[PDB]
């Protein structure tokens, strides 16, 4: 009388988020013929769990 | 060991003051498992102005 059990379990996760923020300027004809401002911002987050 | 006996499935020599009654087998294997894995990511800013 022989027997056996197998019980595999496989649970995987992922949370791959992102951000991208940009600003701008460019007030330039009068009292200052030119000055320009722009910022950039990018953020990532990738978290896997198995 | 006078009338020297032997087990029925003759592969031993019991002494003649004992008798045998043959049977068995039994075993059992079992094991387990555990894994993991994690990750992460980044962020960035930049501004080039004037």
């Amino acid at each position: 009388v022989q027997e056996d059990h197998v019980r595999s379990s496989f649970l995987l996760d992922n949370q791959n988020s992102q951000n991208t923020v940009t600003a701008s300027a460019g007030i330039a004809f009068l009292n200052i013929v030119n000055f320009k401002v722009e910022t950039d911002y990018i953020s990532q987050t990738s978290l896997t769990k198995d | 060991y006078t009338n020297c006996k032997t087990t029925e499935d003759g592969q031993y020599i019991i002494p003649d003051e004992v008798y045998t009654i043959p049977q068995k087998e039994s075993n059992l294997e079992m094991n387990s498992e555990v894994l993991e894995s994690w990750m992460n990511y980044q962020s960035t800013t930049s501004l080039s102005i004037n």
